[PDB]
RNA sequence: UGGUGGAGGUCCGUAGCGGUCCUGACGUGCGAAUCGGUCGUCCGACCUGGGUAUAGGGGCGAAAGACUAAUCGAACCAUC
RNA sequence: GCCCGGGUGGAGCCGCCGCAGGUGCAGAUCUUGGUGGUAGUAGCAAAUAUUCAAACGAGAACUUUGAAGGCCGAAGUGGAGAAGGGUUCCAUGUGAACAGCAGUUGAACAUGGGUCAGUCGGUCCUGAGAGAUGGGCGAGCGCCGUUCCGAAGGGACGGGCGAUGGCCUCCGUUGCCCUCAGCCGAUCGAAAGGGAGUCGGGUUCAGAUCCCCGAAUCCGGAGUGGCGGAGAUGGGCGCCGCGAGGCGUCCAGUGCGGUAACGCGACCGAUCCCGGAGAAGCCGGCGGGAGCCCCGGGGAGAGUUCUCUUUUCUUUGUGAAGGGCAGGGCGCCCUGGAAUGGGUUCGCCCCGAGAGAGGGGCCCGUGCCUUGGAAAGCGUCGCGGUUCCGGCGGCGUCCGGUGAGCUCUCGCUGGCCCUUGAAAAUCCGGGGGAGAGGGUGUAAAUCUCGCGCCGGGCCGUACCCAUAUCCGCAGCAGGUCUCCAAGGUGAACAGCCUCUGGCAUGUUGGAACAAUGUAGGUAAGGGAAGUCGGCAAGCCGGAUCCGUAACUUCGGGAUAAGGAUUGGCUCUAAGGGCUGGCAGCCGACUUAGAACUGGUGCGGACCAGGGGAAUCCG
RNA sequence: CUGGGUCGGGGUUUCGUACGUAGCAGAGCAGCUGCUGCGAUCUAUUGAAAGUCAGCCCUCGACACAAGGGUUUGU
C-alpha cells in the first residue's frame, strides 16, 4: 500500500484491520524516494494474499 | 552458458627450481642480494641453539 | 550520501518531482505562451545549492 | 676477549609528507602553478580525517609581512 | 536636406502659425547586439595495442558475440565504504540536441520501476566546547557569566489521617500530615570515542545481516503471577503398630560442600557507605590460535600427448548460541623448607616476605567434537516439466606434514618520558542490618534457577565513491579519509612477469617517415680544451672475504679510500626432532669446501653510494 | 611469343656449427649383480642451421596476369 508519511506501523496495521476485516501478520515500511510511505503488508497464514486482492480490486 | 575454465599457472617450473635449491644450486654467493642477517638472522640462529 | 536527514530526503523529493516536463496538451491551450519546461535541472550541470 | 641485548629527535630506503636541479616539458597548457627524470625526510619538533576555538587595525604566525575561501604592507559584502 | 517615378509593405500620416524638449554622432582602450579576415588554419600527440569472423542495422575502425594478441599485476585499471552528489541505479525505446570523429552506444533524451530492520546506524552519554535562568552590566537591540551576590529537591522506603474501586478480604489509586536527603548545576555537543542484543541458506532487472526459510538472542511487562524446582520439611518426648509405617506434645529450620584457592541450579533484606567494570600512551622481543601460502597422496572434471610426462590446472565445508575437551595464562591455594645455592628466559628474572618437587583451584578457550547439520551448500554424471520448476535422482565432499613464511588476534615481558597518555551514561559486587514469614503446615515471606506468555514505536538504507556520478565553469594528467591483498624472483608491501577480477590505450582514424622539435640511445681518437660555473649526461652501485687515513666532542669519520670473488652442473661436510654414548623413523632451510665445465661470462634483465684534498657559513 | 609480377632455384653475404640421433667422452652420483638410470658440458653427422630486398646480382623453372579505365586538348 501506498500511506502518508505520518503513520506507524500500529496505525497502518489497525487501518487494514478494520477496513478489511483481516489479520496481519507484521508491517514493514519505507519511505520512497518520491515522498510518500510504502507499506508491506504480511498477513496471517489463514489469509491469503490474492483473496484479498481480488476484493480490493487489484488482481 | 558455460563457464569457462581457469587458465592455466603451473608450478612445475618453479617447484623444479625449487627442488634444485634443496639440492644446492643457484644459492652461491653471485646469486644473493640481501646480507647475511637478513638471509637468516643470527639472533634467531641464536634462539634455536 | 547515503545517510540523510528527513527534512533533506523531503527537499530531494520534491525537487525531483519538479523536474518532469509539461504535458501535452498545454501548449495547445487558447491563451498559452509557453513552449516547454524551461526550469528543469540536471545532476551534472546545476548542483542543486545545499 | 667472545657472545648477548637492542638504545637512538641514529643511517640507506619503500608507502606517506615535501619540493632541490634540469633555470627540462608546458607556457591562447591536462592545469588561473600541472607533468617527467633527479631530489629532502621517512619513530618523531612525524603525517592525516572529523569535532571545536580564535574575525579585519582584528585573528594566527619555528617570523616570509607569511596565512586569513584563486583576494592581504589591512579580507569580502552593501551603503554614505 | 528635400521633392517625384518604380518595387515591397499593410494602418495610420503630414504642410503652415505658434509652444515645449530626454532634439542631429566617427571616434570616448564608449555601452549593448550582430558580423568578418585570420581560417577550413592552430589543433583533436601524457600513461606500450590492437586484429579476424559473424549478427543486428539505411548506415559499423568505435555496438554485441566468438577467437587471438596485450595491459592493470593484490601499495590494482580489482572488491566494498565515509564525505560529497541526489535518481546519476534498473528495464524498455529514440537517435533531433549533447558525449570537441562516429555510434545501432551512453552517467544524453523519453516512458516506466527500484531503497522493507527490536539485533546495521541515528536516537542515549559525555569530551574540547556551546548555551538559558539567578546575578551583574548596558541608551538600547542585548552583552558577560555557567556556580559564580540564589528560598535552585515537586522525589521516596515507611508510619498516621481522610476517600474510592475490585469477592471492599488484601491491594491499587490518590488528597493531607510525620519522616528521609547534596549537587555540580537547565539544556546542546561524536552516523570514526563509550554504548545490551542476528547468524546461515535461498531469492530480484534493480533491495538484503532488512524479504522468505531455519536456527537464535537482548531489553521491557504481566491483579489473580503460568508452572516446576529452591526456601522444606528434621530432631526430642509419650504413644500405636512385631516391624514397616501411622498418631499426640515440645524444639529448630532466610541452603549445602571443600583444610584452602574456591565449588554447587537458586539460596530474603531498605535508606546508607565502599569498591569494580565502563576506563586508556608509544615502541621492542617472544610465544599460542586462526586465515592464507607451501609439500606428499586419494577422488571428480578439464588441458597437452609430433616425443616424454603415475603428468599440469580447478575443487575437495559448516554459522550464531549452548555442552564437552584440547591448548594458553595466573602477582591463586595446600604439604615442605633450600648454600655445594638452585629454577629459568631469545633477553630477563625469581626465592626464608618461602625457591625447586608433588597435589590442586581459577580465567580465556575465536581451536577440535557434538547439538544446529545434511534436510541445506558445492563438484561431477543422468533423467525429467518439450516450458511455466528452492524439479528429481545417483556418487563425492578423503588422509596426512611442515615452515625465523605473511596478515589478524590473544597473551607474557621489557624499554621511553622535565610527555604518564579522557569523561559521563549504564551495569555489577561487597559492608551493614532497618524490616518481613510461620508455628510444624495446604507451610509462609522471598527466589539473579528451568520452562512458558506478550511487545519492541520513529528516521536513514538504491547507486558512484573516481584518469566519467564529488570539488576545480568540463567525461579537466590536479585534489579528496579508509578496509581486504595470491604465485615466482628477490632482504623486501622494491622493480619485472603471471593467476582471480577488470580493461580497450584514455575526447578521433588512415597514409607517409622531410626539416625543426619532445623523449630515449650509441659513437673512432682526445678527455672539460666547452661553459660564468663538469649545467646535463656519464662513472660507482648488491652481496661475500680482506683492508680502511687525517681529524675527533672518543660516540664517529666509515659503505672512508683501496683490492679479490660472483654463472651452470656433480658432490662432500656441518648445523635437528619423535619413539624404543645406541637403534629405528621423520624433517626444514641454511653455511663452508671441492671437482668438472662454458668464446673470461656470470649482482648478465630488474633493483642499485662516483671519490679525495680544502676554505666560508650555520 | 613479348612484357613485367609473385613464388621457387642459384650467386653473394651475416652469424657461427641447428633439431634429432649416436658415442666405452664426461666432475660424479643412485639402483641391480658387469648392467641400468640422473648428469652441465664435449665429439661426429655439421663452415652446419637460420636470414638475405623490401632500394643486392642472375634465372628462362612454376603460376596467374597483361590488347583495359577515366578527364581533356584544334592553326
Ligand atoms: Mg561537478
Ligand atoms: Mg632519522
Ligand atoms: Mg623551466
Ligand atoms: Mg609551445
Ligand atoms: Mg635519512
Ligand atoms: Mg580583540
Ligand atoms: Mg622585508
Ligand atoms: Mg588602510
Ligand atoms: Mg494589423
Ligand atoms: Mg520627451
Ligand atoms: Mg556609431
Ligand atoms: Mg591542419
Ligand atoms: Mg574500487
Ligand atoms: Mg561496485
Ligand atoms: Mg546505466
Ligand atoms: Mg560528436
Ligand atoms: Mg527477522
Ligand atoms: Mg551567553
Ligand atoms: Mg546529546
Ligand atoms: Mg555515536
Ligand atoms: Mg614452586
Ligand atoms: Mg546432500
Ligand atoms: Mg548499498
Ligand atoms: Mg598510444
Ligand atoms: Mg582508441
Ligand atoms: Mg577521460
Ligand atoms: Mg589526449
Ligand atoms: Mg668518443
Ligand atoms: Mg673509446
Ligand atoms: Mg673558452
Ligand atoms: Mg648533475
Ligand atoms: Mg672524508
Ligand atoms: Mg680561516
Ligand atoms: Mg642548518
Amino acid at each position: 500500500f501506498i500511506v502518508d508519511v505520518k503513520a506507524n506501523k500500529h496505525q497502518i496495521k489497525q487501518a487494514v484491520k478494520k477496513l478489511y476485516d483481516i489479520d496481519v501478520a507484521k508491517v514493514n515500511t519505507l519511505i520512497r524516494p518520491d515522498g510518500e510511505k510504502k507499506a508491506y503488508v504480511r498477513l496471517a497464514p489463514d489469509y491469503d494474499a490474492l483473496d484479498v486482492a481480488n476484493k480490493i480490486g487489484i488482481i | 552458458i558455460i563457464r569457462k575454465p581457469v587458465t592455466v599457472h603451473s608450478r612445475a617450473r618453479c617447484r623444479k627450481n625449487t627442488l634444485a635449491r634443496r639440492k644446492g644450486r643457484h644459492m652461491g654467493i653471485g646469486k644473493r642480494k640481501g646480507t647475511a642477517n637478513a638471509r637468516m638472522p643470527e639472533k634467531v640462529t641464536w634462539m634455536r641453539r | 550520501s547515503s545517510h540523510k536527514t528527513f527534512r533533506i530526503k523531503r527537499f530531494l523529493a520534491k525537487k525531483q518531482k519538479q523536474n518532469r516536463p509539461i504535458p501535452q496538451w498545454i501548449w495547445m491551450k487558447t491563451g498559452n505562451k509557453i513552449r516547454y519546461n524551461s526550469k528543469r535541472r540536471h545532476w551534472r550541470r546545476t548542483k542543486l545549492g545545499l
